[PDB]
């Protein structure tokens, strides 16, 4: 009584709504320090004339 | 943050003479570094 194991199992099925479809999701923070930043995008290179 | 490493072989007190040191690596470490060791083999 009045104990309650705090985690819950979602229950999906692939007849439920939009509002319960389970849905992946990844969250990408980008963080800047004094250190060196290293994780640089791709640089295009144009060709040379 | 940068930690360069130049590096000079050469074939031979200190020896008496003229070399330039050539940079050899260079690393994006940014750490804070105030001492240090060296390593031996036996």
């Amino acid at each position: 009584f009045n104990c309650y194991f705090p985690l819950r199992s979602y229950s999906f099925r692939p007849t439920y709504g939009v509002g319960h479809q389970p849905y992946r999701v990844v969250v990408l923070s980008f963080e800047l320090l004094h250190a060196p930043a290293t994780v640089c995008g791709p640089k295009k290179s144009t060709n040379l004339v | 943050g940068y930690f360069k490493i130049y590096s000079k072989h050469t074939p031979i007190d200190l020896p008496q003479g003229f070399s330039a040191l050539e940079p050899l690596v260079d690393l994006p470490i940014g750490i804070n570094i105030t001492r240090f060791q060296t390593l031996l083999a036996l």
